C-alpha cells in the first residue's frame, strides 16, 4: 500500500505544479518535393536498316 | 604499430559500430525511442556494448541513460549537439494513467492487453473530467461532441506514445494494445517519498523535466 | 551518508520492491534472483528435450 | 526435356542504334569492332532488359572493375537518346511458346540525369511478326517512326 | 573489423558536428574550408558509411556535398513546400552575371520580394498564401512573412548566408544550383531558368 497514495495524489493534483519530460527530437532530413515527372518526348524518326 | 585500429579507436567500440543492428538503433535512439526488454535484439545489443555507446554519444553532449527498470534512452545536455523537446500535458495525463494501469494487479489477468475505452474510463475515473475538458475546448461543458473530441485527442496522443516505444498495438487489431516498462518515467516526480518541490528541483537540475 | 541514501532511494525498480528502505530492498532483489534462477533451470530443461 | 533459349535482342533509339536486332546463337555469340563501336552498350541493354531494378544497375568501365565507387552517375543515362526507347528479348519456352519481354526506357527532363522504366510482356504473338516492325510505324517514304 | 581509414575519419573531432548537419540536409560548399577539406579527404569511406543507412552521399559537379535519401532511407525524411522551390528557383536566377556589378554578391530581402512578385503568376501566388485571397494588403503582408520564413529554412539548408547583423541582407552560395535547370549544349542559362520559372 505504498504507491496507490503516492501516484493517485500526483494525478489528482498535477495542475498545481505541471511539469513535462524531455526527449531527443533529432531533425528530419529535408528533401526536395518531387515535381510531376516530365519525360522527354520528341517523335524521333529514322531510316530503317 | 602504425595503421592499427587501436591508434584511433577501441576495438570493442569499432566492433559495435560495425554491427548490422547499429544503424537502425542509432536512427531510432536519436528520434527519442525508449528501448525495453521485449525487443530482444536491440536490448541485448545495448547491454553488450553499453559503455562504448555511452562514451560514443558523449561526443555529442548527450547521455545514454539506463533507468532502473532496464530501459535505455537519450537525455540531451544544455550544450547538446542534438535538439531536445518536451511532451504536452495531455501526454502526461495519458502517461501517468498508463503507468497506474501497468501496476494494477486487478487487470494483470488481461495478460497486458488493454482497450482504448478501458484507458479512457480509468482516466475519467481519477482526474477532474469537466476541468480536464478545458484543454480540448475552452467552451466544453460535458456535450457528447466534445466527449468524442476528447476521445479522438486521446487516440492521437496514444499513437504518439507508440512511436516513442511506450506502448505496442496488436498485430491485427488497433483498438487494443500492450504496455512496456518504459512508462515508469512518468512516475519520476513521486518514486521517492519526499518533498515534491525538492524532487522537482532535482529533476530540472538533472535535465529530466521542464515546467510549462 | 544522507546523500547516499537519498541517491539510492530513487533507484528502486517496481511496486513489489517499493520498500523505501534500500537495505530492505536488497533481500527482495535477491529473492527475485533466486526465483529467476529456478525459472531458468526449468526452461533449459525444456529446451533439451 | 528441351531447355529454353533466347532467340534475339532488339534495341530502339539507343546511342548509335536507331532500330537494330541481333539474332543470338544456340551456343556462342561474339561481338567485334574497334574501340567505341558499341559492344559494351549492347551488353548493357541486354542486362537492363533482364533486371530493370534501377537501384542495382551500375555500368562501370571495364577498368576500375571491382572497385565499389558510389559514382555520381550510374552510366546508363548517356547510352540513351532523347525521346522514347526500347529494349526487348524474344524467348522460346520449353513448352515451345514464344514470349517477348522488354522495357520502355525514357530520359527524365531535369538537371538530374534520371531515367524511367516501364516493363511489359507479350504472349501469343504470331511467329511471322518481327519486334523491329512491331515497335515502329512506317511514315513517309521508308522513314519509319517510333511509337509510344 | 572496420577499415582503418574509416575508423580514422570518424575518430576525427570534426565528425560529430558534420554528421549532425548532414543528417539535417545541410549542403557543404567550398566556403566551409575545414568541413569541405575533410569530406574531400575521406569521401571514399564516408560514402560507404552512409550507404549503410540507405542514404546517398553525393558531390555535385559544382563542388558542394549533400545527402540524398533512398525510398528505404533509415533517416526520417521531410519535404519542402511549393513556395520553397519557387524561392529557390528565384535565387538560382539571381545568381546572374550582372549580379556582380549590381550588388557585389550581397542582396537584400526586398530584392527577392520584388523579384518574386514581379516574375511569378498571380494564381500560384494565391495558391501559396490562400485561395480565398485576392490582391489585398494583408495577403501581401502574409506573403512577406512567409518569404522571410522560407528564406530562414533555406539558410538552414546552407543555400543562403545572412550577413551577421539583425537586418535581412544576404549572399547566395554556389549550392543554389541544385534548384537550377538542365543545361544543353549552347543553351543560355537565363533563358532556361526563366523557361522553368514560367
Ligand atoms: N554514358 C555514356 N555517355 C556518353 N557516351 C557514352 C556513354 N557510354 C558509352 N558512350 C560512348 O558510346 C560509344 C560506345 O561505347 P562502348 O563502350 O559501348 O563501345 P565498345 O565497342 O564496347 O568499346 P570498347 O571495346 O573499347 O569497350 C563510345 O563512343 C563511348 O564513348
Ligand atoms: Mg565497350
Amino acid at each position: 500500500r505504498i504507491f496507490s497514495q503516492r501516484l493517485r495524489q500526483s494525478v489528482q493534483h498535477y495542475f498545481d505544479n505541471p511539469w513535462t519530460l524531455t526527449v531527443a527530437n533529432a531533425e528530419r532530413l529535408l528533401d526536395m518535393r518531387d515535381e510531376e515527372l516530365a519525360l522527354r518526348n520528341e517523335e524521333v524518326t529514322g531510316e530503317l536498316p | 604499430s602504425s595503421t592499427h585500429i587501436e591508434q584511433f579507436m577501441p576495438v570493442k567500440l569499432a566492433q559495435a559500430l560495425a554491427n548490422s543492428l547499429f544503424p537502425e538503433l542509432d536512427s531510432q535512439l536519436r528520434a527519442g525511442r525508449h528501448i525495453g526488454i521485449d525487443d530482444l535484439d536491440n536490448h541485448a545489443f545495448l547491454m553488450d556494448f553499453q559503455e562504448q555507446l555511452e562514451e560514443f554519444y558523449a561526443r555529442y553532449n548527450v547521455e545514454l541513460i539506463r533507468a532502473p527498470e532496464g530501459f535505455f534512452y537519450l537525455r540531451p545536455r544544455s550544450t547538446t549537439l542534438i535538439p531536445r523537446s518536451v511532451l504536452s500535458e495531455l501526454d502526461m495525463m495519458v502517461g501517468k494513467i498508463l503507468c497506474y494501469l501497468y501496476l494494477s494487479p486487478e487487470r494483470l489477468a488481461n495478460q497486458g492487453i488493454f482497450t482504448s475505452q478501458e484507458l479512457y474510463e480509468e482516466l475519467i475515473s481519477l482526474a477532474d473530467e469537466g476541468k480536464l475538458m478545458k484543454f480540448v475546448n475552452q467552451r466544453s461543458s460535458g456535450s457528447d461532441l466534445d466527449k468524442q473530441k476528447l476521445q479522438e485527442k486521446v487516440r492521437t496522443t496514444l499513437n504518439r506514445l507508440r512511436r516513442l516505444g511506450m506502448v505496442y498495438f496488436l498485430p491485427n487489431n488497433n483498438n487494443k494494445f500492450t504496455i512496456t516498462e518504459a512508462v515508469f518515467r512518468f512516475g519520476a516526480d513521486v518514486r521517492s517519498g519526499d518533498d515534491p518541490r525538492e524532487i522537482q528541483l532535482r529533476m530540472i537540475r538533472d535535465g529530466e523535466a521542464m515546467p510549462v | 551518508f544522507i546523500a547516499v541514501y537519498q541517491h539510492l532511494r530513487e533507484r528502486i525498480r517496481q511496486d513489489i520492491i517499493r520498500t523505501d528502505d534500500p537495505v530492505d530492498a536488497i533481500e527482495q532483489m535477491e529473492i527475485e534472483l533466486a526465483r529467476l534462477t529456478e525459472e531458468l533451470t526449468a526452461r533449459e530443461q525444456k529446451l533439451a528435450i | 526435356i528441351e531447355r529454353g533459349k533466347f532467340r534475339s535482342l532488339t534495341l530502339v533509339n539507343w546511342n548509335g542504334f536507331f532500330a537494330r536486332t541481333f539474332d543470338l546463337d544456340e551456343l556462342v555469340t561474339t561481338l567485334s569492332g574497334g574501340n567505341g563501336a558499341g559492344k559494351s552498350t549492347t551488353m548493357a541493354a541486354f542486362v537492363t532488359a533482364l533486371i530493370p531494378d534501377l537501384t542495382l544497375l551500375h555500368f562501370r568501365n571495364t577498368t576500375e572493375a571491382g572497385a565499389t565507387s558510389g559514382s555520381r552517375d550510374k552510366g546508363l543515362h548517356g547510352k540513351l537518346r532523347a525521346g522514347v526507347c526500347y529494349s526487348t528479348l524474344d524467348v522460346i519456352n520449353s513448352r515451345h511458346q514464344r514470349v517477348v519481354v522488354g522495357v520502355r526506357l525514357q530520359q527524365v527532363a531535369g538537371r538530374d540525369r534520371k531515367v524511367d522504366i516501364k516493363p511489359f510482356m507479350i504472349q501469343g504473338l504470331p511467329t511471322a511478326i518481327q519486334p523491329t516492325q512491331l515497335l515502329t510505324e512506317n511514315v513517309g517514304e521508308r522513314q519509319a517512326r517510333v511509337l509510344p
